This record gives structure tokens, C-alpha cells and sequence, in this order.
């Protein structure tokens, strides 16, 4: 049925700050990449996770503001 | 350090002292958790050993920490 001229799996970037804010559109992935660097490993993971359960709450707003999109 | 004899009684076997510093090394290599005593340029395993004559280390509460994480 070829599908895939028409609608293949497509990717979508979203961006969100602790208030569910997109800024996605406001700033290229490129640009932003150059400023990123990795740190430290699990003791890391650990330390930032120790409020991770936000991420639970913000899928509620992201899916609510990339779902429309 | 050089001589490993203070940390033969503290873990009566000089065997299990081996793997139980091994278990805390790897802890400190790439499982993070950084040593419990300051370093001077050692590696993960004498700080292992240091910590293990310190008495702070031991199989026993290498158990007790990993058990306390896997009920999280």
C-alpha cells in the first residue's frame, strides 16, 4: 500500500522547561547542541533524579502541548 | 600503599578480602559513588583496600547499601 510517500514515521522535537513551555521552534537543535556536555555518571543520575517524579507530571503537559501538534 | 597485612584481620580470609575489594572498587570506578576517603593520586582499588583497614568498608555493608537501593 506504500505508505511511504505518504505518511512514514516521522520524528517530532519538543522542548520543555519546568512549566510545560516549548522553545522547540525558538532555538535549532544544532545551535543548542554546541552547548551541551555530558557529566558525571550515576552519582549523577541519582542527584538530579531525586526529584524525578516531575518527569511524570511533565509528559502530562508535554503530551497535552505536542499532542495538538 | 604497599603491605596489606592490617586488612587481613579485618576480613579474616585474605581471599574474601580480595573479592570484597573488588566489589568496592568496581563500586568506584564506574558505579560512581565516590570513596569515603580522600585519594593522593591513588587508584579506585587501594582507596578500596585504604577504606577497607579503615573499617568503614566491608562485605557487609556493601550488602546492606545495594539492598537498601533495590527496595528503591
Amino acid at each position: 500500500l506504500q505508505l511511504n510517500r505518504f505518511l512514514p514515521p516521522t520524528p517530532v522535537r519538543m522542548l520543555l522547561d519546568k512549566n510545560g513551555n516549548n522553545l522547540a521552534a525558538q532555538v535549532e537543535f544544532e545551535t543548542f547542541n554546541r552547548q551541551l556536555n555530558a557529566v558525571n555518571r550515576h552519582t549523577g543520575s541519582k542527584l538530579v533524579n531525586a526529584v524525578q517524579q516531575d518527569v511524570h507530571a511533565i509528559l502530562q503537559l508535554g503530551e497535552a502541548q505536542i499532542e495538538k501538534s | 600503599r604497599v603491605t596489606v597485612q592490617d586488612a587481613v584481620e579485618k576480613i579474616g580470609n585474605r581471599f574474601d578480602l580480595v573479592l570484597v575489594a573488588a566489589r568496592r572498587a568496581r563500586q568506584m570506578q564506574v558505579g560512581g559513588k565516590d570513596p569515603l576517603v580522600p585519594e593522593e593520586n591513588d587508584k579506585t582499588t587501594v582507596i578500596a583496600l585504604r577504606e577497607i583497614e579503615e573499617g568503614l568498608i566491608n562485605n557487609q555493608i556493601l550488602d546492606v547499601r545495594e539492598r537498601q537501593e533495590q527496595q528503591e
